């Protein structure tokens, strides 16, 4: 239960993946909406645990932090950089519309299926290690799966409002000058400022 | 004999004496309604447990300081003072801390033993009290939570935060702390009152 | 004096008293803080 | 400063109407007994334009070009005190009127003839209903928590 | 930059997405919203004879049905966009980080 002593919704018993009754506003009242909420709660989750690492991993090299990685398209001779290399299909035009139609294709191609659980966990080509013998792991796996995934998510809204609080820095930045005087450097002076 | 505050008036039906520290003083029918009452019990004591709290750190450190054994600020300066973190860093922790302990607070106000048990730890609950006194731990002493007993902790609690409302008051017009007020009142009476201070 | 008591507490003397009593203390109030365009105690 | 507007202690237009203002009033004076009771009425009346000008300068008003202090509401905290914190006091005084004038209604709601008791007052009950007010917010509070304010079944 | 192969590449590419991406969603939803109605009839059944699908023309020998109209929607799709594309290219602007 996510607050105890707190009576949980009807429809929310405990038996899908990561359910610890958590919905105040009651937007999964409706059946139909808690699937396709469901479906999206988990491609969401699934975007940013891939996003995090990529934000952060970089930044820990020898590269720019994440918004300074995604600036050189704002100049007109934009060329990108990945690894200290500069990629030859760098230009903006290039790239945006390689990747529109890349991601058009996946997504079309995703959301032409009707099981509606292999929506969530459509498995096959997607499962080369093939974890999903025990319908009982598997299930647990789905508890963590979910259970990281909501805490990737936090830490991609963290991240990005933090650069929002100290504009041209990056996560690990933060980490370094918290660290630099942790009882000076905290979230004190962005509140009260 | 349950108490009256006004001897030749007659108690309200709402309030029965059930209730420690009850003297029939409701005037203006606040508590008209056995859920409003409900709710007023505990906001009663837990405005009181920090008004006691609070005027006591705000006077006995006063009068500590004022016979010389400490040397603390005046409490209308006391946050000024710069310690060891910044201030705001203090509010942002005493934030969460608080935030946690008064919901803990309030799920057992509105559902009381739901809360009873340590959520880290699955042993170590709280025996099962009332709403207002929760016992077990915090209470290590064991003292008996007798009626009279309570009773003492309403009436302190209420001249704690008349004291509370003297202290700022006071404070706001004079401009000094509580034991200089006292201290310049009684060393000369009849010259050092509200009037001479207004 | 019920009835005259009555007849003090209808509608329109009611409301004329409360009205000139009400008159009474803002008259005053100005008379006392007078010229106040805002709250210049705290 | 806010809205280009300047500090009126240190404006130079709201000085000059202060010194205008005062010249029309020392003329009225003048043509009678230096000592008259007109006259004295005349004198009480400058010092008392000369204690409002001081005032509005010592209170920090904002003047224009016209010298007139303006009023800001958008709720910067440096002017609260000309419509924020007054608002707050007519809301709870108006607050006070209100639910007194409620309480009195559904208190007399239950008589047969309650008609009588709105065209002639209750003054008893009304003297042991005004002083609610007092507590009015709270009170107010606990009803809608209760949900017993605003009708149901209707 | 050469105008013509970027507006046959932009078109191609959007008749190859029209006739093998959306082709099936753009199907369905147009089975589903079906022929505007008034009063429960199609605009033809309610007398309007200028109001009948144009049947002759509509059907194709495609092995899915790619017919005349939806090859001019997609092709114009592609043509709006390559002109942006042409457009924006060289209109020579530029934001200021
Ligand atoms: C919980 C009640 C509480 C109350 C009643 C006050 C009251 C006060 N604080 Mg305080 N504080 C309180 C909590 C806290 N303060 C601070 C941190 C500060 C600072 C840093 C300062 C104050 C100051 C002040 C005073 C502002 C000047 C004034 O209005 O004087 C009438 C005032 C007497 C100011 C002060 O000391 O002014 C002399 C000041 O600079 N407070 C923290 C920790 C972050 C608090 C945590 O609860
Ligand atoms: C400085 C720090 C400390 C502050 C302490 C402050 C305390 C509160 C302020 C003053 C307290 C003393 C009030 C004067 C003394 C007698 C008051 C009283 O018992 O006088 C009697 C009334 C009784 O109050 C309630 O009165 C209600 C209604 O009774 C009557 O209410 C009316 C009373 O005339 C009518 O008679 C009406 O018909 C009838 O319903 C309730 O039902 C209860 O009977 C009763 O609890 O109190 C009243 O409000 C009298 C009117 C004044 C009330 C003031 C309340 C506070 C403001
Ligand atoms: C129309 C747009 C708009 C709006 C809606 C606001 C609104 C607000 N502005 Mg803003 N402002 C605006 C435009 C606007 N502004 C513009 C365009 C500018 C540029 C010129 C500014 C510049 C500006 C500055 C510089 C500041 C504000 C501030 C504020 C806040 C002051 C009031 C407050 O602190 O809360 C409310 C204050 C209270 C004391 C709360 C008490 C009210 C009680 C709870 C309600 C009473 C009800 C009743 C009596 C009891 C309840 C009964 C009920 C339970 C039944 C407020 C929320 C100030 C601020 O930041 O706030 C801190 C401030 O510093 N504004
Ligand atoms: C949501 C996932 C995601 C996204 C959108 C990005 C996006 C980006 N990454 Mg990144 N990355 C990710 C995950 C991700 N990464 C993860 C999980 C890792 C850990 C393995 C990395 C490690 C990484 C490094 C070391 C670098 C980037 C870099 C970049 C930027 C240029 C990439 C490029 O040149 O094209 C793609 C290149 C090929 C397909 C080859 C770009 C904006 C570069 C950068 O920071 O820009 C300055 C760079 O140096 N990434
Ligand atoms: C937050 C402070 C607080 C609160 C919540 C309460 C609450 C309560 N008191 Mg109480 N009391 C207090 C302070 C407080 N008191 C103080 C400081 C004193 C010393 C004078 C007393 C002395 C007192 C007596 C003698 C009695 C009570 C009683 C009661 C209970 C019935 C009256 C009632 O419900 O009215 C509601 C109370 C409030 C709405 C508090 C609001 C505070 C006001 C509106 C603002 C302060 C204005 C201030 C003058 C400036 C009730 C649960 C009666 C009882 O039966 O005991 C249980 C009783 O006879 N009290
Ligand atoms: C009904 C509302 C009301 C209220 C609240 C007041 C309040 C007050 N009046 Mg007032 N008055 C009222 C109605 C009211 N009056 C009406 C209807 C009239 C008839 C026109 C007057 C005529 C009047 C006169 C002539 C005087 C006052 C004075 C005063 C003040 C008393 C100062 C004093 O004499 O020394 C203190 C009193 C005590 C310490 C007790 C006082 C604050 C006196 C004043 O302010 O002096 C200039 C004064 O002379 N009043
Ligand atoms: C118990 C008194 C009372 C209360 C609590 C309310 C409350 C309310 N009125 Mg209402 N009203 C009242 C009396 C009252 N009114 C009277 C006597 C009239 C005849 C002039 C009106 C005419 C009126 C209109 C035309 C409208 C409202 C509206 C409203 C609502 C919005 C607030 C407002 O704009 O009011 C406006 C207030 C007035 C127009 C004048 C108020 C009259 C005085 C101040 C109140 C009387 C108090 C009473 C005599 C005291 C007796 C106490 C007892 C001890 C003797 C609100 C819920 C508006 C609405 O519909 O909201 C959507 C609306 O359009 N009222
Ligand atoms: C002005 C005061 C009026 C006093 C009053 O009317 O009550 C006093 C009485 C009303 O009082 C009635 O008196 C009757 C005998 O006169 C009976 O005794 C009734 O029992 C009594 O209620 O009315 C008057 O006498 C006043 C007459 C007019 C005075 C002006
Ligand atoms: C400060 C300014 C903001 C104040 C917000 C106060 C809380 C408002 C939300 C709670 C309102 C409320 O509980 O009553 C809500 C009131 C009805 O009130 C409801 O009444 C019910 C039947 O009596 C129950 O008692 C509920 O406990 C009670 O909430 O109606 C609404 O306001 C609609 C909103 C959803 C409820
Ligand atoms: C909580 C409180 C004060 C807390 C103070 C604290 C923590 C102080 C903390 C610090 O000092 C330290 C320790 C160290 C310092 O260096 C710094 C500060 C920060 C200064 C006061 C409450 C104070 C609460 C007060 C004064 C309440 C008054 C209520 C009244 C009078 C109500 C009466 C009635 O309600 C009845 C009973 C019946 C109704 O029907 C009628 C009416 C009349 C309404």
């Amino acid at each position: 239960d996510w607050m105890p002593g707190q009576p949980r919704p009807s429809y929310l018993d405990g038996s899908a993946p990561g359910d610890f009754g958590f919905d105040p506003l009651r937007l999964g009242e409706v059946p139909e909406n808690l699937e396709r909420f469901k479906e999206s709660e988990l491609i969401h989750c699934r975007w940013a645990m891939l996003a995090v690492p990529g934000i952060l991993v970089p930044e820990a090299l020898g590269l720019g932090n994440w918004v300074k990685a995604q600036e050189w398209a704002a100049l007109p001779g934009g060329q990108a950089t990945y690894l200290g290399n500069p990629v030859p299909w760098g230009t903006l035009p290039t790239i945006l519309v390689i990747e529109f139609l890349s991601i058009a294709f996946v997504e079309h191609q995703r959301s032409m299926e009707k099981d509606p659980e292999k929506k969530k966990y459509p498995g096959g080509a997607f499962d080369p290690l093939g974890y999903s013998k025990d319908p009982k792991k598997f299930h647990e796996y789905k508890i963590k799966e979910v259970k990281n995934g909501r805490l990737a998510l936090l830490a991609f809204v963290g991240i990005c409002v933090q650069q929002s609080a100290y504009p041209g820095t990056g996560p690990l930045e933060n980490l370094a000058t918290h660290l630099a005087d942790p009882w000076h450097n905290t979230i004190g002076n962005v509140l009260i400022p | 004999k349950k108490g009256e505050w006004l001897p030749g008036l007659a108690s309200p039906g709402y309030l029965t004496g059930s209730l420690p520290g009850d003297n029939g003083f409701d005037p203006l029918g606040l508590a008209e309604d056995p859920e409003n009452l409900k709710w007023f019990v505990q906001a009663e004591l837990v405005n009181g447990r920090w008004a006691m709290l609070g005027v006591a750190g705000m006077l006995l450190p006063e009068v500590f300081t004022s016979i010389g054994i400490i040397n603390v600020p005046k409490w209308y300066d006391a946050g000024k003072e710069e310690y060891f973190a910044s201030s705001s860093t203090l509010f942002v922790i005493e934030f969460i801390l608080f935030h946690y302990v008064e919901i803990r607070r309030w799920q057992d106000i509105k559902n009381p033993g739901s809360v009873n048990q340590d959520p880290i730890f699955k042993q170590y609950s709280l025996p099962a009290g009332e709403v207002g006194y929760p016992g077990g731990i915090f209470n290590p002493l064991n003292f008996a939570p007798t009626l009279e007993a309570k009773e003492k902790e309403i009436a302190n609690g209420r001249l704690a935060m008349l004291a509370f409302l003297g202290f700022i008051i006071q404070h706001n017009v004079t401009g000094k702390g509580p034991f200089d007020n006292l201290l310049q009142h009684i060393s000369d009476p009849w010259h050092n009152t509200i009037v001479q201070t207004l | 004096m019920r009835d005259l008591k009555t007849y003090l507490s209808v509608a329109p003397v009611a409301s004329t008293l409360w009205f000139a009593a009400l008159a009474g203390l803002l008259i005053e109030i100005n008379r006392f803080f007078p010229d106040a365009l805002t709250f210049p105690f705290f | 400063d806010i809205a280009g507007l300047t500090p009126c202690k240190d404006s130079k237009q709201f000085a000059k109407r202060e010194k205008q203002s005062i010249k029309k009033l020392e003329s009225s004076l003048k043509l009678y007994a230096p000592d008259s009771a007109p006259a004295l009425a005349i004198n009480a009346t400058i010092e008392k334009t000369k204690r409002r000008f001081d005032n509005y300068g010592k209170q920090g008003l904002l003047c224009g070009a016209d010298g007139l202090p303006h009023l800001i509401v958008s709720g910067d905290q440096r002017h609260w005190g000309e419509f924020i914190t007054p608002g707050i006091l007519f809301l709870y005084i108006a607050g006070w009127i209100g639910w007194v004038g409620r309480s009195y209604l559904i208190a007399i709601r239950d008589d047969k003839k309650p008609t009588q008791k709105e065209i002639i007052i209750d003054v008893p009950l009304a003297t042991g209903l005004v002083f609610r007010g007092f507590s009015w917010p709270i009170a107010a509070y606990r009803e809608l928590l209760n949900g017993e304010l605003v009708a149901k079944d209707v | 930059l050469n105008p013509s192969l970027v507006i046959s590449l932009s078109t191609g590419l959007s008749l190859f997405l029209g006739r093998f991406v959306f082709f099936n969603f753009q199907r369905e939803n147009v089975a589903k919203q079906g022929l505007p109605e008034q009063n429960g009839v199609t605009h033809f059944e309610a007398g309007d004879t200028r109001a009948k699908e144009y049947v002759s023309l509509l059907k194709s020998n495609d092995p899915v049905g790619f017919n005349i109209v939806d090859v001019l929607a997609w092709g114009s799709i592609g043509h709006i966009v390559a002109y942006y594309i042409l457009a924006t290219s060289s209109n020579g602007y530029d934001p200021k980080f």
